[PDB]
């Protein structure tokens, strides 16, 4: 019995699985198979960039 | 070699010399290893 | 149809006049551009100052 | 630990999630449907006005609407529920205990930004929140600082350069010419083969046609020789009803109209020239980088064969010393949501939030000031 194993109605993040569309089933694996927020985080010497940038722009203007 | 760096900085400014260079020269941009950068898609 | 300007050279200071005219075409910080990400800061400050 | 929330909104499709998550939590349609039939049946669930993936659901008893066109929002109530339900329904949060990240078009009417403010604020008392522009973000997920970005969505087409991370405002180049008018152009092409749609259902399932079945020719008149003296371009498409429909000819006729806009009769020149005009305007020393680096954002460069195209149109335009490249990612459809997951998760950004109680002193013109 898988049917007695679980309950769609029990977890509203399981009855996820069930309403997604194929393509969207491949988005989100695809996305967090790449993992690039992570990657562009780990990595430094373009981090601090993306900081000092941000951080000197506000600095003149805007 | 000596000759080649003087010459080559007579060239540069506008000297139209036709002194063959032995050893050609190239500027070209740097390249990236980052894990960042993505290839592109075609040649 | 012009080329780069050359400064007037002094009969013992030619060479000067040179590297001050080849600079001025050259700038010695180029790596300014798509080039910034390729290098981290620390290394192309020490890159600049060399 | 409160983390700051990311909502990227465009016409036709909604994303939320979480800062400095890899993936969004949440994507849905931007629709909102009202029933058109007579209800009678006494004691079950029936709503004034459904929103979102559950009114796809319905679409046979239901009247679709999209409460933005263009970029440009047309009834705010709408947009009001589409938030609500992002909010509650979807990730079930507070939207009074985190910060929200918002993104809109680069060039738009000064209202939009105060009274989108203005609802953010009074509405859900959010404590943080910032606008940004998509296709900047967009370039920051490439993780590439500079370069000439094209996003293309749903509601409207535009080409910014970013050079050393500042977009020139000169240079932006904006048309109107997106998703929906080639699934109105595909349907109007598929009215000559015998099948005929009309409601909004019905452009839904041309929509979703459209996205299965499309695909970019490399070179036109020879496609349209081959296709005229052969049927191996020919595909069968299975409708909700069970019929069966050839799309044939029409494939590559749709999405050409990116390129040449005199099938749709725009006066406006096509996408590729927009992007040489865009590069035009730029100052010349930075041009070598606007060649070198051109990445594609948006679902309506997911048609097969776009950047071989696009690249030898822009090509063709180019100098003939340039070298031109065009990178596009995989995931090219949500670029921006990633560019806003990284801009949120920096130490120097807590500090470009807006804060709640200097909007009371300043009002909603506040964002003008800050962004
Ligand atoms: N897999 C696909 N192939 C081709 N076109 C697509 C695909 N997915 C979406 N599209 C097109 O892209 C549009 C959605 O664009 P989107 O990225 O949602 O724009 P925005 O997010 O700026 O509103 C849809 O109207 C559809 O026509």
């Amino acid at each position: 019995e898988r049917y007695f194993d679980r309950v769609d109605e029990n977890n509203p993040e399981y009855l996820r699985e069930r309403n997604m569309a194929p393509d969207l089933r491949q988005d989100f694996n695809m996305m967090e198979q790449k993992k690039r927020v992570s990657m562009i985080l780990q990595s430094p010497a373009f981090c601090e960039e993306l900081e000092s940038m941000i951080q000197e722009q506000f600095k003149k203007g805007k | 070699h000596e000759f080649e760096a003087l010459m080559r900085m007579l060239d540069n400014l506008g000297y139209r010399t036709g002194y063959p260079y032995r050893y050609p020269l190239v500027q070209e941009k740097t390249k990236h290893k980052s894990e960042v950068e993505i290839p592109a898609t075609v040649t | 149809t012009n080329v780069p300007n050359v400064y007037p050279a002094a009969p013992q200071g030619g060479m000067a006049a040179l590297n001050m005219s080849l600079g001025m075409v050259t700038p010695v910080n180029d790596l300014r551009g798509s080039d910034s990400i390729a290098y981290d800061k620390g290394e192309k400050l020490l890159r600049c100052k060399l | 630990d409160i983390a700051a929330l990311v909502v990227d909104n465009g016409s036709g499709m909604c994303k939320a999630g979480f800062a400095g998550d890899d993936a969004p939590r949440a994507v849905f349609p931007s629709i909102v449907g009202r029933p058109r039939h007579q209800g009678v049946m006494v004691g079950m669930g029936q709503k004034d006005s459904y929103v979102g993936d559950e009114a796809q659901s319905k679409r046979g008893i239901l009247t679709l609407k999209y409460p933005i066109e263009h970029g440009i929002v047309t009834n705010w109530d709408d947009m009001e529920k589409i938030w609500h339900h992002t909010f509650y329904n979807e990730l079930r949060v507070a939207p009074e205990e985190h910060p929200v990240l918002l993104t809109e078009a680069p060039l738009n009417p000064k209202a939009n930004r105060e009274k989108m403010t203005q609802i953010m604020f009074e509405t859900f008392n959010t404590p943080a929140m910032y606008v940004a522009i998509q296709a900047v973000l967009s370039l920051y997920a490439s993780g590439r600082t500079t370069g000439i970005v094209m996003d293309s969505g749903d509601g409207v087409t535009h080409t910014v350069p970013i050079y050393e991370g500042y977009a020139l405002p000169h240079a932006i180049l904006r048309l109107d010419l997106a998703g929906r008018d080639l699934t109105d152009y595909l349907m109007k092409i598929l009215t000559e083969r015998g099948y005929s749609f009309t409601t909004t259902a019905e452009r839904e399932i041309v929509r979703d046609i459209k996205e299965k079945l499309c695909y970019v020719a490399l070179d036109f008149e020879q496609e349209m020789a081959t296709a005229a003296s052969s049927s191996s371009l020919e595909k069968s498409y299975e409708l909700p009803d069970g019929q069966v429909i050839t799309i044939g000819n029409e494939r590559f006729r749709c999405p050409e109209a990116l390129f040449q806009p005199s099938f749709l009769g725009m006066e406006s020149c096509g996408i590729h020239e927009t992007t040489f005009n865009s590069i035009m305007k730029c100052d010349v020393d930075i041009r070598k980088d606007l060649y070198a680096n051109t990445v594609l954002s948006g679902g309506t460069t997911m048609y097969p064969g776009i950047a071989d195209r696009m690249q030898k149109e822009i090509t063709a335009l180019a100098p003939s010393t340039m070298k031109i490249k065009i990178i596009a990612p995989p995931e090219r459809k949500y670029s921006v949501w990633i560019g806003g997951s990284i801009l949120a998760s920096l130490s120097t950004f807590q500090q470009m939030w807006i804060s709640k109680q200097e909007y009371d002193e300043s009002g909603p013109s506040i964002v003008h000031r800050k962004c």
